[PDB]
RNA sequence: UAACUAUAGGCAUACGACCAC
DNA sequence: GTGGTCGTATGCCTATAGTTA
């Protein structure tokens, strides 16, 4: 038996809780229930020795119970199981004090038990089981180390690529084995088919798939829709969410009623032509290596599948909030990347070989210039019909015969107004007012006019850190009406090239002067 | 055997490891249960700590690492207050530094009873098949400060005849000896040491620490200037007045009056040639005011400049620099961006044991997601610094560069 | 009603950095 | 001293999906 030492927090008693009133029909059957126990030798009489009483809920027991490690905090993926021929299921003293329960008629004395062997609802009842079945499986496990047993809960997951009369014959050794310390195992008529219902997912030897999922709808029905989607994300490649999640970004109200948009709905309805058709996964082959690929549907959207055949894909996925509102369409593609490299390590135990929608002279391009550093061992261009692509890159040196253009911007956060303009080299000067508007912006708006007016060899001068790190990543968001308009006037210019504040330097003094005039 | 006790008033999660990282560990594992080093527990035990896995040059065999960090901060009273190492400042100044790895020491001296469980670690498994292997450790854990400080009693007794001989520091599982004597004779007085320590019974990497000159930052040498090129020079010196108060830009800003074209050639005056060369000259002499601080901690901080080229900052108080400089890359094979600051981080870090002593606070210019993947590869040292993961400003990236 | 895992939101604190008075 | 804007990290809360007691 060895039996685990157990013991309680460092300054707590044990539960001192009274009973709750009567009830006496359900007495008559607990009396029935509580002999039986005690004469299998599960409790014991006990008297005013104990002090300690539990209403059986062990609700206050377990917040005195001392910690114990996790029993299994990650949930086995059916993608990095392997494949195999044949599976069978199998269906299964000085802490003992604290375990005591109460069970007629005006505060009577009460039928005093205490707990023996392990009691269901408690703390560390899952944490010993598992551990003591750890080490009955042992011996079992060395002597035969070509069949792979699986232990969850009270449940044991037994395959192996031995055939059906070769197979039937082990799980009754290891009954057997497991009957000796005594523990109870259904018989060879008694075990369940092949068909196995685990954490939602219906089981095969040779594939595996999720149980089918099946007006203006309320706001939390179109979390209980995201809820179904998100699950569904695994097996099914093609899943868009975010329209529904803009939509939950509403507060509080339980039954707010939210219509939907023609564009919430329109991705709404095409997930539903994904759901119609059945599709199953592929489990792990240790001899081939993995293969994953990404592609671009959408504004902030990463969708990819995982395979090591063609066409068998073994888990699906997505990536949607990398990074905050900054992006750029390489970086974000490196943090979806890095997210699936981590993914691969839990549930395959190998990094998988990457196909990107991007080119070696981009990927070169962008992370020698930029500050943060990242590593991909292993990936390949392949050409997909939404291709990751770099729009402008700014210049070196300063352009030659090209307008000098020295912009500024100023705002007051008082009452909102600000200041947006301009000074040439060759005197050309432009002075414009807004309204709601910070800092920020009005230096952003001061470099759309300056490439609004400007030719196609521009040289711009900004006093702004803020304006000059924008342009130099490439934001592909939502963010900024006002960027989107920047960078569309970037890519049809041929060459753009891009100084310290109230330092009194020629050209940002004249422009600083407009600018802060009424500020 | 010695009690051993935790900080009045005060369990880590373990990260993912590879398939052909697990079935290494457990190979090790299984020796050292055999041997009397480390034991089975049950679910009983909440506290773990980080395990993760490396590679040696030497035995070309993996190596356990097991990550001490959170259980260091927790036992700071026993191993610097109760049983401190003493640290001298004549090692930083010698010809010839050679370090030698002496971790299988730790592992004969037993350890206190009360305190196996604050040891205990986890060895993961792919795709959670298995519960996971626990262990808890009986004797002197590598990674551990309590370690050399218990065995301190008796490593000040074996290094005695060393001592006495010739007229050494140690730091957790390294040992630092430094010594003036020539290349060929540097080499055979380590040995007469480590023929010393198969008495007891325990078991091209050489350093130079009188050539970690500071190298002075350099202004571009220019024969005709345009206001571009001032532009970007007043802009880089402004933000570095902070760190060198002699430094000025007021005559610099002067040749720009009225709006110009940055190709415009601007003839520097006698204002700007001789405020511009006495710039020069605070930039090559070391700056005033700067000194180490045993209270307050160090910081080490890496800028990426891209084409191979890494430069460090070493600090206890922002633009106060103790000691600086740039690693640019092991030449040659194979490198990328995360082995370029592994040999870097790991370089910083034996430079600071040898000068004061204490590993520093390391902030890295990469992902926290995408270091913690990829460092357990090309990590050699048995010390694991703290680290954490910042943004890298552009003005400070153009600076470091200028430096030679 | 609670716990484990995953995803979608919001609020608060602290640090590094930036801007205005 | 106050407010706004980027990045990192922590916390806990409102919800959902799979599951259990």
């Amino acid at each position: 038996i060895e039996t685990v030492p157990v013991k309680l927090k460092p300054g707590m008693d044990g539960p001192k809780v009274k009973q709750w009133p009567l009830t006496e029909e359900k007495i008559k059957a607990l009396v029935e229930i509580c002999t039986e126990m005690e004469k299998e030798g599960k409790i014991s009489k006990i008297g005013p020795e104990n002090p300690y009483n539990t209403p059986v809920d062990f609700r206050e027991l377990n917040k005195k119970t001392q910690d114990f490690w996790e029993v299994q905090l990650g949930i086995p993926h059916p993608a990095g199981l392997k494949k195999k021929k044949s599976v069978t299921v199998l269906d299964v003293e000085d802490f003992r004090k604290y375990t005591a329960f109460t069970i007629i008629n005006n505060e009577t004395p009460g039928i005093r038990y205490q707990y023996n062997v392990l009691p269901q609802g408690w703390k560390g009842s899952p944490a010993i089981f598992q551990s003591s079945m750890t080490k009955i499986l042992e011996p079992f496990r060395k002597q035969n180390p070509d069949i792979v047993i699986y232990q969850y809960m009270d449940d044991l997951y037994v395959g192996s690529d031995l055939e059906i009369g070769q197979h039937r014959t082990k799980i009754e050794e290891l009954r057997q084995h497991l009957l000796r310390w005594g523990l109870t195992t259904p018989d060879k008529k008694h075990q369940k088919e092949p068909p196995f219902l685990w954490m939602g997912y219906e089981l095969h030897p040779d594939k595996w798939t999720v149980q089918p999922i099946v007006d203006s709808w309320t706001v939390n029905d179109i979390q209980k829709l995201v809820g179904k989607l998100n699950w569904a994300s695994q097996i099914y490649p093609g899943i868009k969410v975010r329209q529904l999640c803009k939509l939950l970004r509403g507060t509080k109200a339980l039954t707010e009623v939210i219509p939907l948009t023609e564009e919430a709905e329109l991705e709404l309805a095409e997930n539903r032509e994904i759901l119609k058709e059945p599709v199953h996964g592929v489990y792990y082959d240790p001899s081939k290596d993995l293969i994953a690929e990404i592609q671009k549907q959408g504004q902030g959207q990463w969708t990819y599948q995982i395979y090591q055949e063609p066409f068998k894909n073994l888990k699906t996925g997505k990536y949607a909030r990398m990074r905050g509102a900054h992006t750029n369409d390489v970086k974000q593609l490196t943090e979806a990347v890095q997210k699936i490299t981590t993914e691969s390590i839990v549930i395959w135990g190998k990094t998988p070989k990457f196909k990107l929608p991007i080119q070696k002279e981009t990927w070169e391009t962008w992370w020698t210039e930029y500050w943060q550093a990242t590593w991909v061992p292993e990936w390949e261009f392949v050409n997909t019909p939404p291709l990751v692509k770099l729009w402008y890159q700014l210049e070196k040196e300063p352009i030659v015969g090209a307008e000098t253009f020295y912009v500024d911007g100023a705002a007051s956060r008082e009452t909102k107004l600000g200041k947006a303009g301009y000074v040439t080299n060759k005197g050309r000067q432009k002075v414009v007012t807004l309204t709601d508007t910070t800092n920020q912006k009005t230096e952003l708006q001061a470099i759309h006019l300056a490439l609004q007016d400007s030719g196609l060899e521009v040289n711009i001068v900004t006093a702004s850190q803020y304006a000059l790190g924008i342009i130099q990543a490439q934001p592909d968001q939502s963010e900024s009406e006002l960027v989107n308009q920047i960078i569309e006037q970037l890519i049809k210019k041929e060459k753009v090239y891009l100084v310290p504040a109230h330092k009194g330097i020629g050209g940002n003094e004249q422009v600083d002067k407009l600018v802060s005039a009424g500020i | 055997t010695v009690p051993v006790k935790l900080k009045p008033g005060m369990k880590v999660k373990q990260w993912p490891l590879t398939e052909e990282k697990i079935k290494a560990l457990v190979e090790i594992c299984t020796e050292m249960e055999k041997e009397g080093k480390i034991s089975k527990i049950g679910p009983e035990n909440p506290y773990n700590t980080p395990v993760f896995a490396i590679k040696k040059k030497d035995g070309t065999k993996w190596r356990k690492l097991v990550d001490f960090r959170e259980l260091n901060k927790k036992t700071q009273d026993f191993w610097e207050v109760q049983l401190g190492i003493p640290h001298p400042a004549g090692l930083k100044k010698k010809k010839s530094v050679t370090v030698l790895d002496v971790g299988d020491a730790y592992f004969s001296v037993p350890l206190d009873e009360d305190f196996r469980k604050y040891t205990a670690f986890t060895i993961p498994s792919i795709n959670n098949e298995t519960p996971g292997i626990r262990y808890q450790y009986n004797v002197l854990p590598q990674g551990w400060k309590g370690s050399p400080a218990i065995f301190q009693s008796s490593m000040t007794k074996i290094l005695e005849p060393f001592r006495k001989q010739n007229p050494i520091y140690q730091y957790m599982d390294d040992l630092y000896v430094g010594s003036d004597l020539e290349i060929g004779q540097h080499r055979t007085k380590i040995e007469e040491l480590r023929q010393h320590l198969l008495r007891w019974g325990l078991t091209g990497y050489e350093l130079h620490p009188d050539k970690w000159t500071v190298q002075p930052i350099v202004l571009p040498e220019k024969d005709s200037w345009t206001v571009n090129d001032i532009q970007k020079l007043v802009g880089k010196l402004n933000w570095a007045s902070q760190i060198y108060p002699g430094i000025k830009v007021r005559q610099l800003c002067k040749l720009l009056r009225g709006t110009k074209a940055l190709t415009e050639v601007i003839p520097l005056t006698e204002e700007a040639e001789l405020e511009l060369a006495e710039n020069r000259e605070i930039l090559k002499e070391p700056v005033h005011g700067v000194y180490y601080d045993p209270s307050k901690d160090l910081i080490a901080e890496i800028q990426k400049q891209g084409q191979g080229q890494w430069t460090y900052q070493i600090y206890q108080e922002p633009f106060k620099n103790l000691k600086t400089g740039k690693y640019a890359r092991m030449r040659g094979a194979h490198t990328n961006d995360v082995k370029q600051l592994t040999e870097a981080v790991q370089k910083i870090t034996t430079e600071s044991i040898v000068i004061w002593g204490k590993t520093p606070k390391f902030k890295l210019p990469i992902q926290k997601e995408t270091w913690e993947t990829w460092w357990t590869e090309y990590w050699q040292a048995t010390w694991v610094p703290e680290w954490e993961f910042v943004n890298t400003p552009p003005l400070v990236k153009l600076w470091y560069q200028l430096e030679k």
